[PDB]
RNA sequence: UUAUUGGAGGUAGAGCACUGUUUGGACGAGGGGCCGUUACCGAAUUCAGACAAACUCCGAAUGCCAAUUAAUUUAACUUGGGAGUCAGAACAUGGGUGAUAAGGUCCGUGUUCGAAAGGGAAACAGCCCAGACCACCAGCUAAGGUCCCAAAAUAUAUGUUAAGUGGAAAAGGAUGUGGCGUUGCCCAGACAACUAGGAUGUUGGCUUAGAAGCAGCCAUCAUUUAAAGAGUGCGUAAUAGCUCACUAGUCGAGUGACACUGCGCCGAAAAUGUACCGGGGCUAAACAUAUUACCGAAGCUGUGGAUUGUCCUUUG
RNA sequence: CUGGGGCGGUCGCCUCCUAAAAGGUAACGGAGGCGCUCAAAGGUUCCCUCAGAAUGGUUGGAAAUCAUUCAUAGAGUGUAA
RNA sequence: UUGGCACCUCGAUGUCGGCUCAUCGCAUCCUGGGGCUGUAGUCGGUCCCAAGGGUUGGGCUGUUCGCCCAUUAAAGCGGUA
RNA sequence: CUGGUGACUAUAGCAAGGAGGUCACACCUGUUCCCAUGCCGAACACAGAAGUUAAGCUCCUUAGCGUCGAUGGUAGUCGAACUUACGUUCCGCUAGAGUAGAACGUUGCCAGG
């Protein structure tokens, strides 16, 4: 399990940044989810790294 | 006093590849357009009078390497 | 004044100035060279001064190397017109100079002769340079 | 004509930085009875061994527990800074 | 959207195998001025070294097309009713053009403005943070900040700077100052200073009107040396004269050269008024590196409320 | 159309570069072509392999035609790329 | 200054020269203070500090410029739509 | 093992040296016949078996050329932070050139030995 948490805006970064946030299911800023840890979701975090904090 | 003789070109002609490596198609239909033979047709592939190449039967898209320089497509039927 | 006997086009993109020097780094013809440490675009008439002045210095005794060739030609629009309606005529002719390339190599005089030489070569050039000795 | 060298683990670009500027050059040993082997050794150590043993002089390398003679088959260089940036060390045979 | 797998394609870089461009050599099929042998060898071959938007023996990152594909996600498409729009801007970046000019101009890509309020950037559409349903004299943060204007550190530790650098600029110039290396000499007395010497063949040869160490070319050798250049500067028309290198002595501890670097200095002149920190002021309240707090938005949270949806569900 | 307008240039079609390795992509950016030609220069069957160089050979020369060898494409592909 | 660009102004931002009135910069024309000089002196040359004040009447031309006459310690160069 | 006929990016090729000939493959002997030469029985075609391993062909040796080719490092670069500097830093990807080295083929089916 892994707790991601939308700490940057979205406002201001490439659209294809944003699709990713979306993807994650991130809404507002510091809004959060809990996800199965497995490649495809590590790929997405990687993608959004400087916008997303992860905590195992 | 000042002009260009240049300021001409052609339009546009969109060759290249119509259909992906492993993707499905249908006979007939156009997998690459070209000038000259830059891909040649492989199996259940023709090359028409303008050297596009299309598919002849359904199935699955392929290309592959046609000797040390050269490359090709080809199309196999679907089990 | 050097300059290709011909071109295949007069008319060219300007180089690429970024990056680091491709090659021709390192003294392979002489025993001392002159390297540039910073990049600029560099003249056919900035080499013939250059060249002049180490050569008059060394006073015939050694050898000179010129390592970098004015292979571009550049164009300028004529004086007092609009933008637009072709481009210019071609100007002048240069070699584009990154850091680390040697312009100059000598040989066939001591390394203090060399060294003064290359400063006084040094002055008529748009980019910052070192003296540097054959490496091993 | 000796020197020691450290083995290497997987390096990124900024480790190589940090050893570069510490004063140690990267190099790979690799030739006969020996496999590739990634080592650091020292710039100012191998600059004396190489006056000392010549161009194409024979080196002692201590490669963990193991001594290795070696040649030095190439080597790479950063003439604006004058440095040593990478050596290639052939274990000979004897 | 991501992961995995496959594929098309010739860019960045790189390279010189082709097309061109190009620098030093070597060698020379053959004839000419030459008797065989001291041009051209324009041929061919060869070594080494470079250049290219319209070169390529090579060739990424990315992007793109797909998959009886997995995870997350919430769109997508068709038909029909109604539109507006067809002057775009800055910024960043890949490029053309222009002058590696323009707040220039034309394309690619991203963001923002347009149509976006709020916080920062003194003021400042286009930069940085961030997207205001309404209410609160509640809390946490972002960018940016915490001596006073002005909310929060006159915070902690270790250094750098003396230039108000910080708070405008280049080639180039400089015993400014800090760090890390290499290295010559030195109590068998180094560096500097001071005392003494600094000589002979010889006014070296040539040249010149003259050229005598010291206009210019060629050499740059010998003798006594505790050492002394066929001379480091000044001087003469040339000499003369002073001086240095070099050596010995006095003195007694450090003294030079090179390389890579941190931070400063000069180069630096414009017009109403200080006027190139927003002001005061600052030697830290500057700069570098760590650390711990706090301030800070209409972001997020808390409480109440409005409207519209979805889901449990009569209720809510 | 137009870096005001005029004047000059341009206006349809093809190829290349610009074009940022799919496709597409502008400027009065950089270079060239087209408004045809062929009765075979089309179809098909069978057969064949170039340019250049070296060395010999008459008129024949640096290049005409002949011969051997080497020669992987530097030839040719009607006509731009 | 000659231009480049086309960002404010085309429901009007009057355009050259002169006159009147100035005002500011200093890259200083004179006057003041200095260094160097191939500065004997009297004169000069060149550079540095310095903007306090001063810095002319006429001929020609719309002219600004410019040439010329006659002076002056000097007859400065520029900004202010 | 030999041949025929396929598959495979030359790791397969080139070059040099060496070995072989009831059978096979060749060179070879001829031009009556089918067939042929812009002339030529050289070639194609056919008939045939006196001669020869000389050549082709096959096999063996090697690393001179060509081909293949790491690891390590470097260039470039997606993304991010800082920046306006012909930039810096961090992460991922990661060449070309070159080095070590590989390599004088590996194989399917069929007929003979
Ligand atoms: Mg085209
Ligand atoms: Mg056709
Ligand atoms: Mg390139
Ligand atoms: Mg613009
Ligand atoms: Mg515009
Ligand atoms: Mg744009
Ligand atoms: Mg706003
Ligand atoms: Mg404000
Ligand atoms: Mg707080
Ligand atoms: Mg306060
Ligand atoms: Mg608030
Ligand atoms: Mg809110
Ligand atoms: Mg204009
Ligand atoms: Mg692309
Ligand atoms: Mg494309
Ligand atoms: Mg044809
Ligand atoms: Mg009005
Ligand atoms: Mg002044
Ligand atoms: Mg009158
Ligand atoms: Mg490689």
């Amino acid at each position: 399990k892994l707790q991601i948490t939308l700490t940057r805006s979205v406002i201001g970064r490439p659209e294809t940044q944003r699709k990713t946030v979306e993807a994650l299911g991130l809404k507002k800023t510091n809004s959060s989810v809990v996800v199965e840890d497995n490649p495809a979701i590590r790929g997405q975090i990687n993608k959004v790294k400087h916008l997303v904090t992860v905590e195992e | 006093v000042s002009s260009t003789k240049n300021g001409r070109d052609s339009e546009s002609k969109r060759l290249g590849a119509k259909r992906a490596d492993g993707q499905f198609v249908t006979g007939g239909s156009i997998l690459y357009r070209q000038r000259g033979t830059k891909i040649y047709p492989g199996e259940n592939v023709g090359r028409g009078g303008d050297d596009t190449l299309f598919a002849k039967i359904d199935g699955v898209v392929k290309f592959e390497r046609k000797g040390r320089d050269k490359k090709q497509v080809s199309v196999y039927a679907v089990a | 004044m050097l300059l290709p006997k011909r071109v295949k086009y007069r008319r060219q993109h300007r180089p690429k100035t970024t990056g680091r020097s491709k090659g021709g780094n390192y003294v392979t013809f002489g025993e001392f060279g002159l390297q540039a440490t910073t990049t600029s675009w560099i003249t056919s008439r900035q080499i013939e001064s250059a060249r002049i002045a180490m050569t008059r210095y060394m006073k015939r005794g050694g050898k000179v190397w010129i390592k970098i060739f004015p292979h571009t030609p550049y164009t300028k629009k004529p004086l007092e017109v609009r933008m637009g309606a072709g481009k210019g005529a071609v100007e002048g002719w240069i070699a584009v100079v990154k850091p680390g390339r040697i312009l100059f190599e000598v040989a066939g005089v001591s390394e203090e002769v060399a060294r003064e030489a290359l400063r006084l070569a040094s002055h008529k050039l748009p980019v910052k340079t070192k003296f540097v000795k054959r490496e091993e | 004509s000796l020197k020691s060298i450290i083995r290497q683990g997987k390096q990124t670009r900024s480790d190589l930085k940090q050893l570069r500027k510490s004063g140690k050059v990267p190099a790979v040993v690799y030739g006969y009875g020996t496999k590739n082997v990634s080592v650091k050794v020292d710039e100012v150590e191998f600059i004396k061994v190489i006056r000392e043993v010549g161009r194409n002089g024979v080196i002692e390398l201590g490669v963990g527990s193991k001594t290795i003679k070696v040649m030095v088959a190439d080597y790479q260089f950063d003439p604006l800074k004058n440095q040593i940036t990478h050596i290639d060390f052939l274990a000979i045979n004897m």
